[PDB]
This record gives structure tokens, C-alpha cells and sequence, in this order.
């Protein structure tokens, strides 16, 4: 392993999503159409953390990342998933298709800046020790090169439901210095069984730098009104909580508006404080009294002690074990110390 | 299986890619409990599912009873909480023969005490001292500072309700995915341009079966109309695209 | 095997005495106690250990010196600043419960010669 | 009393000539809101105020039209 | 404060029976893990038995199950132990011994044996 | 292959008690019926026991309830036999008997009694 600390030490740089992080949200073929779905979606206009030199430290992971790259000479190897990424939890390796397009569940040992080398491939340093391999993939054998644009891969990461899901996007590009204007929407590219806890990640790098730079964003759950084609390709889509336009397109459910007035949502004012207030008793209800008691009545002649002017704590009641049988009817059990009776 | 896990700490074992004949498990006469949300346990050989994943855990006689959609107890609360929209068969037989030894079996455990309820299939498998009252316990037991796990004695002159059981629950998803678990159903030739009654890989209907002109990304298994019902299907067997 | 504890073991004034009671994998999560018997005399408590901490006691004609830890299946009691005192067989136990006590399995114990 | 809510209303030209929009909250005070202009309906921010009248274009209310020029 | 006190030492001739009280003085009785264990001399302890006087029910050793009888009497707050067909490597000296109880109570949730008796 | 055999012939005087063992070689033990009979000289067989070690429950006959204790031992695929208050009538011969088991194994559906012991 290897620690690359010829870098820079800038703040993040921020660039414009444009009209980037559309993907076909579900396996439906449908056409000539607009349908709305709620997804994690990368918002449009979103500002998206850009990194080149050798730039690759460890980044959040939130509900799921965009990725995209725009690269001359195929840097980009791969991503690290995890939790804590030291073998203390389970991990996602995705290698190169050089040698495999892989993606090993295993439990490795991670290095604290794990990458592949290179124009010929010699060092694997990605990771040490490595057993208790829980689930693999390999697919059919490829190879990723290991030396204005032309070439735009786009990305999304998810973690949902126990699939870790891969979508993916190959099309021509012609920025020098950003991503462009334009649509295109990502096919699923392969779904993982994986019911893994992911909350952190490490970008994968092929010492010299090749022409190349990287783009993280993330996702988060919005609307989207989706433009299917005759094809049944996505062609365009409004983020209709971007702004009110937008609003206004996702409520008429088009894309051209024509001129008037369009009711298009509800504004409210949300509480900031959570206000409680309860008498001033301190007083514990004599409910020991009857549960402990020696002398109970029998059922034809049934006792009643009546119970009031108290504090009444029943997480002692709810949480004591040695009750075999706590069935309530019109509260529910669990919520009953939030109530007065 | 000789080695089920606790309740605490259930296993989960993912079955995937496969023909699930469920008329052996069914027609089994060694099971005690088969009771199903969602599905009937009859026509279960018939349907296709995405994956279906088994969990499977020793719990007491007693509590068999809450281990189901809407349960409340120390066991649903606590250890294995399973979600009100399950779809699924619940299956638990006796196993004292076992399960049970004579000075008793001290190895299956369940949490008894938590902060709070568990959502559904969320696990926890830590042993933080439960904090009953407001004085800290800083790692210590005693009063208002318990252990949160405890044994179950399983002995074979326990009541029937204190025996031990072993239950398996077989959760069903259906989601837009490939189905990789199907009944065994034998396949019949493919009839086009005539009405007939259909089963693709769980999409039923009736109607007459054409050649599509619809151009279908690889990913895509069935398409839908402006009405969000079915009017497109992907054979499984050969990648041919049908109108239907 | 069960509880495994060694036959005897001898420490010289004022080290660390760290006596090893193990716990087998059938018996694996049960609580373990430690007891001091006088030579002659009934046993009495010392300190008890739990798979999760410290039972947590004092008042027990125990010095404060002595201590107790659990780590994974192995259960050690430290003494430090041994004197001619603590000359005597100690004893582990184990133990089960939910309303039928079970059984303890208690090792062969160690006396421990100053 | 319950806290302070309202409707809100998008007032555009159509997409065929501008992208920009005026936002109504209908009945709500200009202060709970968060160009701002004061009128029966509410306070309507985006649109500029003018005291040349003209034809209705898009209505707001209680008097108040709005237009594109 | 709380203690617990047995009879004396009995010698009994080869095959024949032995009962051992057990009495209880201080402390709110029945909620004590009341436990039996002996040492043979030289050797270390071995446990037969115990019980709990609430639950009225006695569990044994493999050993000693279907020879040792345990029983509790809550009224006079003592424990009674009957042991039938000694054999010569039975002579020991026996301990009564006691559990302070916290929690549910029907959950095992018990302190150490801080008290014992003085031998039988 | 699969073949059951137990010890020798033993010869007690009466009022003792006989144990009898039975050792299992080849297949898959603790799913066979595992069954205890036996035939007096001259005289036709006479039931008296079964079991089945998956389930760790004996049967007995009514005329030897009480009387004749059966146990099955798992760990060493081997089925044992006790017999006390042997009399004058109860000499003869001893046969440990198994039977294939198929289905449910829960609900009887066995083959017949293919493999026998050798006497005792
Ligand atoms: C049912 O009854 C038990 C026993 O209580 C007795 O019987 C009832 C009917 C009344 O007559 C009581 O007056 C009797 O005492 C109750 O268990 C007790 O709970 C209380 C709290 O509600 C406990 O009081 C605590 O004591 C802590 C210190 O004691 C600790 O150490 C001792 C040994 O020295 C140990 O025996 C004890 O269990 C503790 O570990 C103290 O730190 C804490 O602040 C509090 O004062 C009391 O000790 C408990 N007794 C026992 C033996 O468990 C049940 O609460 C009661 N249930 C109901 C629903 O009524
Ligand atoms: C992984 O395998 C090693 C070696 O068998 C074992 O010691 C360790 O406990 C295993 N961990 C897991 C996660 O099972
Ligand atoms: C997932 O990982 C995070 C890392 O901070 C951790 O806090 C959380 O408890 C983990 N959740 C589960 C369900 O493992
Ligand atoms: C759709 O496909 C047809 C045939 O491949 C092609 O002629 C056409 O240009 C494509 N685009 C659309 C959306 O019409
Ligand atoms: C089985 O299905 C595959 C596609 O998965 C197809 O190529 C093959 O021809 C089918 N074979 C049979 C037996 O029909
Ligand atoms: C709106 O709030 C301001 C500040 O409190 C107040 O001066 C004004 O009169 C209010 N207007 C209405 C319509 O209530
Ligand atoms: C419009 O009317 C308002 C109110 O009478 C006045 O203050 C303002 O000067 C006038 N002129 C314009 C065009 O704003």
C-alpha cells in the first residue's frame, strides 16, 4: 500500500450538476409517456465536490453517490465500501476488469489508502489479510486500460433493501472543464445481493498522475417527472422541488405549461420546539400494592382498588419480566407512559 | 440443520437461483405450525418470487404465538420483530427431543430488556448493560443496572408451553427483479395469435400473445402502459419481446 | 472439560498473582464466581464476574487489594500487593438460571503457596 | 391557534416565452413567508408592482392582475 | 444482619440416610437462591443441588439426581436436604449456601454467595 | 453393510438385574425403530419394548411395564437395555431389532425387521 500525500490541501471545488443523475429508476419498459417517481435522485443544479494531481481521501456516504469521471487514460480502478473498512465489518472490493470485473464481499483487512498500480500492471496493493468470503461475483474477463473530452462514465452507488445497486452510463462528451448540458439517463448495470451496512467510501486510483478527474454527489429522496421516448428511453426530466416552475410542471404532470394560475402545493410553518407539559404530582401510584399483594379475591367476588392522585410510571410495569401476559386493548403497550388518564 | 442460532442473534441463510419445490416441505407431515401472510400455503408451489431468505431461531412454546404480523412481547419487541406487511410462512415444529438435555439447555439465549423496540428483521447482537433507572452504571450489574440477555431452560419434564420449538421463517419478496425462485411448474409450448390464459413467470392474465415491435433495454423483463398495468412481457426462457 | 482451572501455583510478596479460570465453549456464557477458603475454614465470597462486566461487591472480609476481569472466555483474578495473608484454595463456579438454578461446575481450584 | 399556513400559487408567463415565475402564498402575512408585494390575497413576491393599470393576463385577486412585459 | 446457620455434624453408618436443615434468620427469605454444595477432604467443591423456596421447585446434579431430595419450608423460613445411600467417598463436610436476589425474580438475576454456613 | 450386534450371553441368578447392550455399524443410527424382543424356549416371540434415539421415548409392554427400562445412546450409536426382578419364567433368549424408517419420520412408516442381533 502506498499513501499519496503529494497533493494539494485545497477546500473541496464545487462545480454545476446541470441536468446530470437522471438513471432509469425500475426495470418497466414504458414509452410516450411521463410518470412521476419518488427515488433518490441526484438533484439537479445540485453543487457537486470535485477532485482531481492525486486527489482521493475518504468521503461520506450518505443515502447513495453519484460518481462520474472524466478521464484520457482509464485512472479510475474502483471504490471501496464499508462501514470502518479496517476488517472490523464487512467491506465491497470492486477490482478492475483487468485482471476480473469483481466485486468480493469478503472480509479484507484495508490498507489506510488502498489503490492499484500501474504501462504495465505489477503491484496489488489494495488490501492484506482476507478471509471469511461471504459472497463473490466475477464477471467475463475484460481489461481497463491502465494508460475538450471525448469519453464521459457516469455512475451511481446504492445500498437499498439488501442490493447494493450499480447503474451506468457510457456516452460521448465535449466539455473541457465540466459536465455537460444535455440528458442521458443511466441503465441498471448489474444488481448485487448484499445486505450490507455502507456509510463510508474510498475512490480506487492507477508515482505519475494521467489525465483524468472525478465528481462526487448525493443523492436524496425527490420527485421526479421522468420523458419516456418511442423508444422508451428517458430524454428529459423536471426536479419539481427545485423550484416552483418546476413545481408547477410536476403537478400539471408536463413539461409545457401554458400561461395561467396553478395551485401546486401547500406551504406550512414547522414547529421548532417540542412543549410538554404535565401537573406537578410526584406521588407514585399504589400499583405495587395489588401486584405483590398475598391475599387476591376470587373471581366470582373480584377486588378493586382504585388507583389516582399518582405518578404513574409503567416503563417498571412494561419492562418488568415476570409478567407473562400484557395484552392492551385501545392503547397500545408500549406508549402507554406518554398518556393521562 | 443441528446448529440453530439464538434469537437473539438469529441466521439468515439467502436462497437464490433455484426450483423451490414446496409440495416436500408442504406435504411434510413433521411440521407443526405452517401458517402464511400474504400467500396461501397451498398455492405456493404455483408463484415466483424474486429471492426468499430463511431465518430460523429457537424460541419458547409460549411464545411461537408472537412471532407473526402485529405481535407484541419481549420476543417480537426485542429479538425478532418481523413487519406487518410480511408476506411469508411462519414454520415451527417441537423440537425438545433436541433441544432439550436433562439439566437443561442453557445454549439458545434472548434479549430481554432494550431501550427500544426493534424495527423489523433488525438485528442487535451487543451486550451493553441495560440501563433501568437514572443512576449510571459504568459496566456494572446490580439494581435498575441489568444484563440484557438471558437463557432459556429448556428440560424434558417442562410443560408444553416451556419446550423448546424451532421455527424457520421463510420471507417472500416480490419486487421488479429478476425471479430467481419458482414452484415446479412444468413449462408448455409457446402459443401466439390466439387467446389463451397466461403465466410469465408470475404475471397472469388472459389475452392473445403477438410479436412486439418494442425496442426493450436488456434489463427489461415487462412493460407497462399509460394505465400502469401489464401489456408487455420478456419470455424467461427464450429473450424474446411479446406484446401481450 | 468444562471449568479448567490449574492445580497450584506459587507468587513471592508484593507481585501479581493473575489466576486463570476458563470457560468452555458449551459453558461459554455463563457467570462465573471466586470464592476463598481458608485452610480449614468454609469458603467464603470474594468477587463476581459476569461475561458482560463486575457483579460488584465489598463488606465481604475481602481486601481491596484483589480484583477481577473477563475477558473473552478466560476469567482472571489480579492480586497485587500480596502479603502472608492470602495463602489459601480459591475456587470458580459456574451457573445458569430462569428460574431453575441449574448447576455449578466448579474447577479443581489453585492454592497458591506464598 | 394552529400555525400560520396557506396555498401557494405559481404565477408564470407559459414555458413557450419565459422560465421565470412569481409565487403566490395566498392569505399568509408577508412576514411568515419565509420583489415582495402586499395584497388582499396575500403577499405575491416576484412580480413587480406597477401603478399603470392593464388588461387581466393572469388574475390574482381581489383587484391585483398579473402579466409578462 | 442476615445469616444463615445448620445443624451439627452427624455420622451415619453406610447405606443408610442423612438430612440436613438449613435455617434462615434476617433478610426477607424465599427470594434467596438457596444452594447445596459439598467438598470432599483434599479435594475440590462439588455441587448437588438447589432451590428456590418461592418457586417450590429443587433441581439436582446428574450425580446425585434420583438420590437427593431438596426441599424448602417457608413457613419456619428454613431448607431441608435428604440424602439416601451413602457410600464410603460420600463423607464430606456440607455447605448450605444462599444468593441475594435482584431483578424480575423470575429471571436469574442473583448477586454472590456472601453468606454460608458452618459445616455439616 | 448396515448390521446391529450386542454382547455375549450373560447367566444371573434370580431377583438381580440383566443390562443388555446393542451395537449399531453402518447407516444412518438414530432413525431406526429400535425394538427389544424376545421367545421362550418352546414358545412363541414375546414384545416387551421399543425406541426410536431421535425421539428419547421407550415404550413398553403392559407385562413389563414397570420392570424393564430401555435408554438409547446417540453418542455412541448404541441402544441399551435393563431388566430387573428376573424370575424362574423370565430366562431365554434376547434379540435386538431394528427397522428402516421412511417419510415424515415423525408418522410410523417403516420397513420390516430386515437386520436382527445374534441372541443373548
Ligand atoms: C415486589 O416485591 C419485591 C420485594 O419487595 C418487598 O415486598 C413488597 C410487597 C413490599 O412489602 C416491599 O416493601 C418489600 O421490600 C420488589 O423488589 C424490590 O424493589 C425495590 C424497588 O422497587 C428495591 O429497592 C431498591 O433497593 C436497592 C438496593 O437493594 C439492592 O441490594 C439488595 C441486597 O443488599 C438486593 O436484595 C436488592 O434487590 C438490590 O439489588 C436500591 O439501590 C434501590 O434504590 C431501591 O431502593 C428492593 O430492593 C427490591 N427487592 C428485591 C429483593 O428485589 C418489587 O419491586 C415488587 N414489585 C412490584 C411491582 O411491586
Ligand atoms: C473469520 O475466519 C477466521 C478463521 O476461521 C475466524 O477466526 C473468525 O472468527 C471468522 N470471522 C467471522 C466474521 O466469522
Ligand atoms: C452502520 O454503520 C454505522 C457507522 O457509523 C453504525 O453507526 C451503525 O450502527 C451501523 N448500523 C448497522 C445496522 O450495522
Ligand atoms: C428510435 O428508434 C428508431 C429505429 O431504431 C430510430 O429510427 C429513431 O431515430 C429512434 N429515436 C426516436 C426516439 O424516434
Ligand atoms: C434455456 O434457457 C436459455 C436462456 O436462459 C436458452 O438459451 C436455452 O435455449 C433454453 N433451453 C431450453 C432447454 O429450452
Ligand atoms: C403582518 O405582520 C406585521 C408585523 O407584525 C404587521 O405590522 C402587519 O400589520 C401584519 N399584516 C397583516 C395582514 O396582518
Ligand atoms: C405609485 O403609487 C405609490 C403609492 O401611491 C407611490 O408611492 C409611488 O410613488 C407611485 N409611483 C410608482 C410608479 O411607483
Amino acid at each position: 500500500c502506498v499513501n499519496l500525500t503529494t497533493r494539494t490541501q485545497l477546500p473541496p471545488a464545487y462545480t454545476n450538476s446541470f441536468t446530470r443523475g437522471v438513471y432509469y429508476p425500475d426495470k418497466v419498459f414504458r414509452s410516450s409517456v411521463l410518470h412521476s417517481t419518488q427515488d433518490l435522485f441526484l438533484p439537479f443544479f445540485s453543487n457537486v465536490t470535485w477532485f482531481h494531481r492525486f486527489d482521493n481521501p475518504v468521503l461520506p456516504f450518505n443515502d447513495g453517490v453519484y460518481f462520474a469521471s472524466t478521464e484520457k487514460s482509464n485512472i479510475i480502478r474502483g471504490w471501496i465500501f464499508g462501514t470502518t473498512l479496517d476488517s472490523k465489518t464487512q467491506s465491497l472490493l470492486i477490482v478492475n476488469n483487468a485482471t476480473n470485473v469483481v466485486i468480493k464481499v469478503c472480509e479484507f483487512q484495508f490498507c489506510n489508502d488502498p489503490f492499484l498500480g500501474v504501462w504495465m500492471e505489477s503491484e496489488f496493493r489494495v488490501y492484506s489479510s482476507a478471509n471469511n468470503c461471504t459472497f463473490e461475483y466475477v464477471s467475463q474477463p475484460f481489461l481497463m486500460d491502465l494508460e475538450n473530452f471525448k469519453n464521459l462514465r457516469e455512475f451511481v452507488f446504492k445500498n437499498i433493501d439488501g442490493y447494493f445497486k450499480i447503474y451506468s452510463k457510457h456516452t460521448p462528451i465535449n466539455l473541457v472543464r465540466d459536465l455537460p448540458q444535455g440528458f442521458s439517463a443511466l441503465e441498471p448495470l448489474v444488481d448485487l445481493p448484499i445486505g450490507i451496512n455502507i456509510t463510508r467510501f474510498q475512490t480506487l486510483l492507477a508515482w505519475t498522475a494521467g489525465a483524468a478527474a472525478y465528481y462526487v454527489g448525493y443523492l436524496q429522496p425527490r420527485t421526479f417527472l421522468l420523458k419516456y421516448n418511442e423508444n422508451g428511453t428517458i430524454t428529459d426530466a423536471v426536479d419539481c422541488a427545485l423550484d416552483p416552475l418546476s413545481e408547477t410542471k410536476c403537478t400539471l404532470k408536463s413539461f409545457t405549461v401554458e400561461k395561467g394560475i396553478y395551485q401546486t402545493s401547500n406551504f406550512r410553518v414547522q414547529p421548532t420546539e417540542s412543549i410538554v407539559r404535565f401537573p406537578n404530582i410526584t406521588n407514585l401510584c399504589p400499583f405495587g400494592e395489588v401486584f405483590n399483594a398475598t391475599r387476591f379475591a376470587s373471581v366470582y367476588a373480584w377486588n378493586r382498588k382504585r388507583i389516582s392522585n399518582c405518578v404513574a410510571d409503567y416503563s417498571v410495569l412494561y419492562n418488568s419480566a415476570s409478567f407473562s401476559t400484557f395484552k392492551c386493548y385501545g392503547v397500545s403497550p408500549t406508549k402507554l407512559n406518554d398518556l393521562c388518564f | 440443520a443441528t446448529r440453530f442460532a439464538s434469537v437473539y442473534a438469529w441466521n439468515r441463510k439467502r436462497i437464490s437461483n433455484c426450483v423451490a419445490d414446496y409440495s416436500v416441505l408442504y406435504n411434510s407431515a413433521s411440521f407443526s405450525t405452517f401458517k402464511c401472510y400474504g400467500v396461501s400455503p397451498t398455492k405456493l408451489n404455483d408463484l415466483c418470487f424474486t429471492n426468499v431468505y430463511a431465518d430460523s431461531f429457537v424460541i419458547r412454546g409460549d411464545e411461537v404465538r408472537q412471532i407473526a404480523p402485529g405481535q407484541t412481547g419481549k420476543i417480537a419487541d426485542y429479538n425478532y420483530k418481523l413487519p406487518d406487511d410480511f408476506t411469508g410462512c411462519v414454520i415451527a415444529w417441537n423440537s425438545n427431543n433436541l433441544d432439550s438435555k436433562v439439566g437443561g439447555n442453557y445454549n439458545y439465549l434472548y434479549r430481554l430488556f432494550r431501550k427500544s423496540n426493534l424495527k423489523p428483521f433488525e438485528r442487535d447482537i451487543s451486550t451493553e448493560i441495560y440501563q433501568a433507572g437514572s443512576t449510571p452504571c459504568n459496566g456494572v450489574e446490580g439494581f435498575n443496572c441489568y444484563f440484557p440477555l438471558q437463557s432459556y431452560g429448556f428440560q424434558p419434564t417442562n410443560g408444553v408451553g416451556y419446550q423448546p420449538y424451532r421455527v424457520v421463517v421463510l420471507s417472500f419478496e416480490l419486487l421488479h427483479a429478476p425471479a430467481t425462485v419458482c414452484g415446479p411448474k412444468k413449462s408448455t409450448n409457446l402459443v401466439k395469435n390466439k387467446c389463451v390464459n397466461f403465466n410469465f413467470n408470475g404475471l397472469t392474465g388472459t389475452g392473445v400473445l403477438t410479436e412486439s415491435n418494442k425496442k426493450f433495454l436488456p434489463f427489461q423483463q415487462f412493460g407497462r402502459d399509460i394505465a400502469d398495468t401489464t401489456d408487455a412481457v420478456r419470455d424467461p426462457q427464450t429473450l424474446e419481446i411479446l406484446d401481450i | 472439560s468444562a471449568l479448567t482451572q490449574p492445580p497450584s501455583a506459587s507468587a513471592s510478596l508484593g507481585a501479581s498473582v493473575t489466576l486463570t479460570c476458563t470457560l468452555s465453549s458449551g459453558y461459554s456464557n455463563y457467570k462465573v464466581d471466586w470464592y476463598q477458603q481458608r485452610p480449614g475454614k468454609g469458603p467464603r465470597f470474594v468477587m463476581r464476574v459476569g461475561t458482560g462486566g463486575i457483579v460488584g461487591s465489598k463488606g465481604d472480609g475481602i481486601p481491596d487489594r484483589f480484583s477481577v476481569l473477563g475477558s473473552g472466555l478466560n476469567r482472571y483474578l489480579t492480586i497485587k500487593n500480596i502479603q502472608e495473608e492470602d495463602e489459601s484454595d480459591y475456587h470458580c463456579g459456574a451457573d445458569q438460571g430462569s428460574g431453575s438454578n441449574f448447576v455449578g461446575v466448579f474447577g479443581g481450584g489453585t492454592k497458591l503457596t506464598v | 391557534t394552529p400555525c400560520s399556513f396557506g396555498g401557494v400559487s405559481v404565477i408564470t408567463p407559459g414555458t413557450n416565452t419565459s422560465n421565470q415565475v412569481a409565487v403566490l402564498y395566498q392569505d399568509v402575512n408577508c412576514t411568515e413567508v419565509p420583489n415582495v408585494f402586499q395584497t388582499r390575497a396575500g403577499c405575491l413576491i416576484g412580480a413587480e408592482h406597477v401603478n399603470n393599470s392593464y388588461e387581466c393576463d393572469i388574475p390574482i385577486g381581489a383587484g391585483i392582475c398579473a402579466s409578462y412585459q | 444482619q442476615v445469616q444463615l446457620v445448620q445443624s451439627g455434624a452427624e455420622v451415619k453408618k453406610p447405606g443408610s440416610s442423612v438430612k440436613v436443615s438449613c435455617k434462615a434468620s434476617g433478610g426477607t427469605f424465599s427470594s434467596y437462591a438457596i444452594s447445596w454444595v459439598r467438598q470432599a477432604p483434599g479435594q475440590g467443591l462439588e455441587w448437588m443441588g438447589g432451590i428456590i423456596p418461592i418457586f417450590g421447585t429443587a433441581n439436582y446434579a446428574q450425580k446425585f439426581q434420583g438420590r437427593v431430595t431438596i426441599t424448602a419450608d417457608e413457613s419456619t423460613s428454613t431448607a431441608y436436604m435428604e440424602l439416601s445411600s451413602l457410600r464410603s467417598e460420600d463423607t464430606a463436610v456440607y455447605y448450605c449456601a444462599r444468593r441475594e436476589a435482584y431483578g424480575p425474580r423470575d429471571y436469574y438475576y442473583y448477586y454472590g454467595m456472601d453468606v454460608w454456613g458452618q459445616g455439616t
